[PDB]
């Protein structure tokens, strides 16, 4: 999945 | 796996 | 993929 918010 | 983190706002 | 922006 994608990655968590910067 | 998870990607990685996104850029700074 | 990477996450989205803070």
């Amino acid at each position: 999945p994608p990655g968590p918010p910067g | 796996p998870p990607g990685p983190p996104g850029p700074p706002g």
